[PDB]
């Protein structure tokens, strides 16, 4: 289990598994190598925008999806609070996922 | 006894894969469920099908022959009294009972 | 089943996940893995609460109810330098800002 | 159309159970495929099902008309009941994608007439608008399974 570190716009650190962080297309390509050579692949990405309660609870929402995705297991909804549903919503549309 | 061995013969054909089509219907109890109806045992004080006739055929339960014709013939008054005379399992209704009319016709 | 964390110190969080039946010490281990700290310079907490290394998470009051995925329990970290703990301090998450007029 | 149910006139007992919080609208596609509503599910509620084998269901959040799951995909067709066994449909949410959640969440808090006026970049207007919806979903799905032949 490799880990990557997502920081946020105000300098919080998330340290998720890589497999849970690669839901995000946008990340997968980030620390996937330069176009088609897998090469000088990082560990770290940066998110200018993002604040950290928002990149707190997309990091849930990649454990939610890793643990449920083809789960036989009955699947329960993901909560979002309207206060961050806005900022959310930008969020999962820039990471597409 | 004889002639309720005859009875058992009628149910026999009723439940034949020719009459399928138009026999399914009736082959067991209403389930009301199911079927979305709200109201069937308030209308229907006796319901009846064929799978608890033969049931009731093996237990010894019918006095003699007559006694086993007024529960085939129950069975499908009440699906003529539930249902509106145009619907369509009022008409599988009545070609089952043609063929259990006439056997039951020819009875010794 | 399993139980879902955020294990979190200063401005540093992690999601990870661990058994009930799994004790305090094997969590200690999944920090030195990804911080590279060992148990004895690390102190977990459940809020105030310090966590005895022998009790399992389960016994801690981690359950598959209280620890989702999609609604993790924190688990609070406090690292030795100097040769004593420093006092847990866990940085707040960002303000969500005033909920805009249309969505009320 | 290739999304229709078939006129089997072969009876099947199902059960709809609803394993999602959602209350659940039933929906049949009838012989010209065209969708039918049925009585809704509360959430957590099953009842049993006097239906007919080739004949094909799909789900959907009564209220939203969000897309739900049946025995973990989208369309629900029984087989003739084995010797009379029961056939088990098992209709959960999806994992839906953190972004159609939000849209979701957006959708329930925001008169559509309002979307506009939300602070956000003018392509998820677009996105908010774009309710779900069953005609939408078919032609979605009917590609789909022509691209399996």
């Amino acid at each position: 289990m490799m880990y990557v570190k997502l920081i946020s716009s105000d300098g919080h650190e998330f340290i998720v598994k890589r497999e849970h962080a690669l839901t995000s297309g946008t990340i997968k390509a980030m620390l996937s190598g330069p176009g088609q050579f897998a090469e000088n692949e990082t560990n770290e990405v940066n998110f200018r925008e993002i604040p950290s309660h928002v990149l707190s609870k997309v990091c849930m929402y990649f454990t939610y999806k890793v643990r449920y995705t083809n789960s036989s297991t009955e699947i329960p909804e993901f909560p979002i609070a309207p206060e961050i549903a806005l900022e959310l919503l930008m969020a999962a549309n820039f990471l597409d996922c | 006894s004889e002639q309720l061995k005859c009875c058992s013969g009628i149910l026999k054909e009723m439940f034949a894969k020719k009459h399928a089509a138009y026999a399914w219907p009736f082959y067991k109890p209403v389930d009301v469920e199911a079927l979305g109806l709200h109201d069937y045992c308030d209308i229907i004080k006796h319901p009846m099908d064929m799978s608890t006739i033969k049931s009731k055929l093996e237990a010894r339960e019918y006095r003699d022959a007559q006694e086993f014709g007024a529960d085939v013939r129950l069975m499908f008054s009440n699906c003529y009294k539930y249902n509106p005379p145009d619907h369509e399992v009022v008409a599988m209704a009545r070609k089952l009972q043609d063929v259990f009319e006439m056997r039951f016709a020819k009875m010794p | 089943m399993d139980v879902f964390l955020m294990i979190r110190r200063h401005k540093t969080t992690i999601f990870t996940d661990a058994k009930e039946s799994s004790t305090v010490f094997e969590l200690k281990r999944i920090v030195e893995g990804i911080l590279k700290r060992p148990p004895d310079e690390q102190r977990l907490y459940k809020d105030d609460q310090l966590l005895d290394d022998g009790k399992t998470l389960g016994e801690c009051g981690f359950t598959s109810q209280t620890a989702r995925p999609q609604a993790p329990a924190t688990v609070g970290l406090a690292f030795r330098a100097d040769d004593t703990f420093e006092a847990l301090c866990i940085e707040p998450f960002s303000s969500p800002p005033e909920l805009p007029d249309v969505m009320k | 159309p290739v999304l229709r149910s078939v006129n089997s006139r072969e009876p099947s007992q199902v059960i709809f159970c609803n394993r999602s919080p959602r209350v659940v609208l039933p929906v049949w596609l009838n012989f010209d495929g065209e969708p039918q509503p049925y009585p809704t599910l509360p959430p957590g509620t099953g009842r049993r099902i006097h239906s007919y084998r080739g004949h094909l269901w799909l789900f959907r959040d009564a209220g939203t008309h969000d897309g739900l799951l049946v025995n973990q995909t989208e369309l629900f067709v029984p087989s003739l009941n084995v010797d009379g066994q029961p056939i088990f449909a098992n209709i959960t949410l999806p994992v839906y994608t953190l972004k159609e959640r939000c849209l979701q969440v957006v959708r329930s808090l925001v008169k559509p007439e309002n979307y506009r006026r939300l602070d956000i970049v003018r392509s998820l207007y677009e996105d908010l608008e774009d309710h779900p919806n069953v005609q939408k979903d078919l032609e979605r799905l009917t590609q789909e399974r022509i691209a399996h032949q």
